């Protein structure tokens, strides 16, 4: 009270200082059960990509994929990433992604 | 979907489509579990107000603690209406209100000096004898001069945007 | 269409009519007045972060802004105690009516509270009550006076002015019959105490047609206390929309504070707390200017409320169309949620007649005056009659005063007074 | 204590006025909240920008700030209404509302000036000592009815007197004080009695 009235002194009354908040105790990781690694070696490591006004689009789902590989590969020139982080990236499950 | 909260059972029937669900602030508040097909329940976590009701410094240190919506679990004790009070004892009497702590509930500083936690009185308990045949007409008086205070003005202060924004 | 503003009426002006009226009648009306509201708690921290360190110490950055809306709020909430504290809270002992409830004739049933219900409000006060029907960091916080501490106060108030008058008002209280009341009531507007001595059987008749009136039309129609639905209603809707500001962007990738933490990293993300934050407490502030407007506007009503309490409850009012329209004459306030409810008895005359007045008589060159009522005429012959209703009484010289020779008074009859 | 609403004015101002000028040390995203130390520190282009961020914060700060004054300003100006109302009502006159100077039947004011205020001093009339007495609506002597026009008919046991209202004063119940107006089976709570005639 005396730290949230900014003085020594507190005189008869109710002063409301703080909030009381539970503290959670652990965390829980649930996701669903997931395999067939997307294959990345044919979106990347592929033999000639096509034209700009031609470029290929090829949906990939019900997957998971590890982007934490290709960051680190220090391969790539620019990894800009617009909406999200370079990291931070394998904690998400994504609906639909493109490529 | 990340956050906190309390994962407990709940009975709505989702649908065989529905994934997540929602309420009527557009809050989540209930969820499916990845791995089985059980409809869980996230209830937020147990959280409120802390009032600290003291007397005067100068009087004495003895403080209390009131949790503010809660039912005396989440946290000698008393439950009222307004919360869980923690640190007074609840007496049977009634005084005048002193420290309002609220539906009724007061404090005050009393002998044995601790903190008790009483109800309000609305004063004395009178009863006119009223009858069809029966009067009662005073005999004397007492002239009484009271007081009566009401502001008329502040201080005729003026800041210049000029000098307060831009030194 | 076109609105009406009235009917067309004509009133006969003449220098020699007058019309006095025959009759009475007793019209208790209803008047809804909030006292209060809802008292608030949003807490700062919470709606604008929502348990985020992060998020926290961005907001940190802006100030004092968190104390401040802390502290209105606080202030807002005292003061809507002491509205109520001051509207209600206006005797210091706690009186109660008699086993014995014979009035003079009035029944008073509906208004006292009756112990076949438990120990809560009147009926009318339950009609009323029936009829006005933990979250993101926004509490309530319950009222220090409850509803039961609501209905003894008014019982209180009931019972001291039934048994006293406005004697309960100045001091002690001092017993009195309820007939002698009313007498007294009605020497108050100057009608005489002989009327009520008279037709007391037909006034509490009237008195309890009125009260049934009131009690139908309560039974039947929800939207009698508009006011207080509206309030309501307004409260209800700012917090609504208070709770809704928190799904909006603002500029912001979404409006999910752990969504955008889990996606975006610190660096990038500090600009979108930024602006949810901008935002949030921009609409918190103006939230606030809102509720700081309402708060007055229900001062100012609480205040007019506690005047008119004080003013016709423990007394009888002189003002023109304050404590009800017409000649007021009691009036008893009726619990209601964050308001309250006055009846206020008022005496409304009935159908008069046309008679023939004169300013003064002249018997023997001197002018004799009405000392209290006025020269009436029924054709043939001249009585002072009261001014509130029609008494013919003989002319005599205890009645009038004689100032003067009728030489200068613009009008007069050559009557002849009587001498006991 | 007795100045309570004029302290708590002060107070409110001084903490209003401390607010104000304490707003001045956040940076509310800035670099800092020293304006002199970011424009001797950085360039003109970055400088805009902080300049900008600083006034904003500061705008705000000072309409809010501006709000409060106005709200406090409209609840000072209803106060001083009232005031003068009660000066005009009770100083000047003699005021018949119920508790709206001093509690109990008024008699006169005297005005005190206070800092920022103004206090009355409510001279009212409270009565006391009462005493219990048996009270009739009229009494018949002669076959007719006799209302009192200005007292209460009441008894001291044995005998019937008219008194004022607010102060035990036994008149005998004479002819002058009293009128006639009706008969004895018209009113309820009649009393046999005898009227003098001077
Ligand atoms: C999913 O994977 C877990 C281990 O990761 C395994 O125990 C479980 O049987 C699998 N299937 C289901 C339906 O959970
Ligand atoms: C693709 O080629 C890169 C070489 O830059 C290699 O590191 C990587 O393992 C290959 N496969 C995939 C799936 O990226
Ligand atoms: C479905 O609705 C019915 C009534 O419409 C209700 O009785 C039942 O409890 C509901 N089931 C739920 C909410 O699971
Ligand atoms: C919660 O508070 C209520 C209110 O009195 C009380 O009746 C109840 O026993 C408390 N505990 C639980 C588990 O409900
Ligand atoms: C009336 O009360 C006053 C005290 O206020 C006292 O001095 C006086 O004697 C009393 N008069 C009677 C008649 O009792
Ligand atoms: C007579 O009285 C009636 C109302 O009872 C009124 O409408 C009418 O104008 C009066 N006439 C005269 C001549 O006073
Ligand atoms: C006066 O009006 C009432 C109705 O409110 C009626 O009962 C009564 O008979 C009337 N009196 C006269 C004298 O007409
Ligand atoms: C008063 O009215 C109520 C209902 O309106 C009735 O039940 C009661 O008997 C009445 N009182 C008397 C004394 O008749
Ligand atoms: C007027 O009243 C008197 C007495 O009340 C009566 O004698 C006289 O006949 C009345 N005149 C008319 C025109 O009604
Ligand atoms: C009253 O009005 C009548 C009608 O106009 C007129 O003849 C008479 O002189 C007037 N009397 C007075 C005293 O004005
Ligand atoms: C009243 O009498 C006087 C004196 O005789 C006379 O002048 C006057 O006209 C009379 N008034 C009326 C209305 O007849
Ligand atoms: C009047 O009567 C009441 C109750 O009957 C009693 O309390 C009071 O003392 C009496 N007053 C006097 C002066 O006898
Ligand atoms: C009432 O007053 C009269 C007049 O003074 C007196 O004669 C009589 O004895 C009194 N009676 C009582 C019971 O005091
Ligand atoms: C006055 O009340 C008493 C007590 O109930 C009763 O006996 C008496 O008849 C009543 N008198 C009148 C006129 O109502
Ligand atoms: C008053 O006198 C009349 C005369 O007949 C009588 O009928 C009546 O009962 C008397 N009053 C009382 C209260 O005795």
């Amino acid at each position: 009270t005396k730290c949230t009235l900014k003085s020594f002194t507190v005189e008869k009354g109710i002063y409301q200082t703080s909030n009381f908040r539970v503290q959670p105790t652990e965390s829980i990781v649930r996701f669903p059960n997931i395999t067939n690694l997307c294959p990345f070696g044919e979106v990347f490591n592929a033999t000639r990509f096509a034209s700009v006004y031609a470029w290929n689009r090829k949906r990939i789902s019900n997957c998971v994929a590890d982007y934490s590989v290709l960051y680190n590969s220090a391969s790539f020139s620019t990894f800009k990433c617009y909406g999200v982080s370079p990291t931070k990236l394998n904690d998400l499950c994504f609906t639909n992604v493109y490529a | 979907l990340t956050g906190t909260g309390v994962l407990t059972e709940s009975n709505k029937k989702f649908l065989p489509f529905q994934q997540f669900g929602r309420d009527i602030a557009d809050t989540t508040d209930a969820v499916r579990d990845p791995q089985t097909l059980e409809i869980l329940d996230i209830t937020p976590c147990s959280f409120g107000g802390v009032s600290v009701i003291t007397p005067g410094t100068n009087t004495s240190n003895q403080v209390a603690v009131l949790y503010q919506g809660v039912n005396c679990t989440e946290v000698n004790v008393f439950q009222t209406r307004a919360g869980c009070l923690i640190g007074a004892e609840h007496v049977n009497n009634s005084y005048e209100c002193d420290i309002p702590i609220g539906a009724g509930i007061c404090a005050s500083y009393q002998t044995s000096q601790s903190i008790i936690a009483y109800t309000m009185s609305l004063g004395a308990e009178n009863s006119v004898a009223y009858s069809n045949n029966s009067i009662a007409i005073p005999t004397n008086f007492t002239i009484s001069v009271t007081t009566e205070i009401l502001p008329v003005s502040m201080t005729k202060t003026s800041v210049d945007c000029t000098m307060y924004i831009c030194g | 269409y076109t609105m009406s503003l009235g009917a067309e009426n004509s009133v006969a002006y003449s220098n020699n009519s007058i019309a006095i009226p025959t009759n009475f009648t007793i019209s208790v009306t209803t008047e809804i007045l909030p006292v209060s509201m809802t008292k608030t708690s949003v807490d700062c921290t919470m709606y604008i972060c929502g348990d985020s360190t992060e998020c926290s110490n961005l907001l940190l950055q802006y100030g004092s802004f968190c104390t401040q809306l802390n502290r209105a709020l606080t202030g807002i909430a005292v003061e809507q105690d002491k509205n109520t504290q001051e509207v209600f809270a206006q005797v210091k002992q706690i009186y109660k009516t008699p086993p014995i409830k014979d009035f003079g004739g009035f029944n008073f049933s509906q208004i006292l509270p009756d112990p076949s219900k438990p120990s809560k409000r009147s009926f009318i006060e339950d009609l009323l009550f029936n009829k006005v029907t933990k979250f993101n960091g926004l509490t309530v916080l319950p009222p220090l006076l409850t509803d039961e501490m609501i209905a003894q106060y008014t019982s209180a108030l009931l019972a001291g002015t039934i048994t006293s008058g406005w004697t309960f008002g100045a001091g002690a209280a001092l017993q009195i019959p309820f007939a002698m009341q009313m007498a007294y009531r009605f020497n108050g507007i100057g009608v005489t105490q002989n009327v009520l001595y008279e037709n007391q059987k037909l006034i509490a008749n009237q008195f309890n047609s009125a009260i049934g009136k009131i009690q139908d039309s309560l039974s039947s129609t929800a939207s009698a206390l508009g006011k207080l639905q509206d309030v309501v209603n307004q409260n209800a809707q700012a917090l609504n929309t208070l709770v809704k500001q928190l799904s909006s962007n603002f500029g912001a990738i979404s409006s999910v504070l752990n969504d955008i933490l889990s996606r975006l990293d610190p660096p990038e993300a500090e600009v979108q707390i930024d602006r949810l934050i901008t935002g949030r407490l921009q609409s918190l502030q103006t939230y606030v200017t809102q509720q700081l407007i309402r708060a007055a506007e229900i001062r100012a009503s609480a205040n007019l409320a506690a005047t008119k309490m004080s003013e016709c409850v423990l007394g009888q009012s002189k003002r023109v169309d304050f404590c009800g329209k017409g000649y007021h004459l009691m009036s008893f306030p009726q619990s209601a949620p964050h308001g309250v409810v006055f009846l206020h008895v008022t005496y409304v005359p009935a159908q008069e007649k046309n008679f023939t007045t004169a300013p003064a008589i002249c018997h023997d060159g001197k002018a004799h005056f009405p000392r209290e009522g006025v020269f009436v005429s029924n054709g043939t012959h001249w009585f002072v009659t009261q001014r509130n209703f029609y008494e013919p009484q003989i002319i005599t010289t205890d009645n009038t005063f004689v100032s003067g020779n009728c030489d200068v008074v613009i009008g007069i009859v050559n009557n002849t007074v009587y001498d006991p």
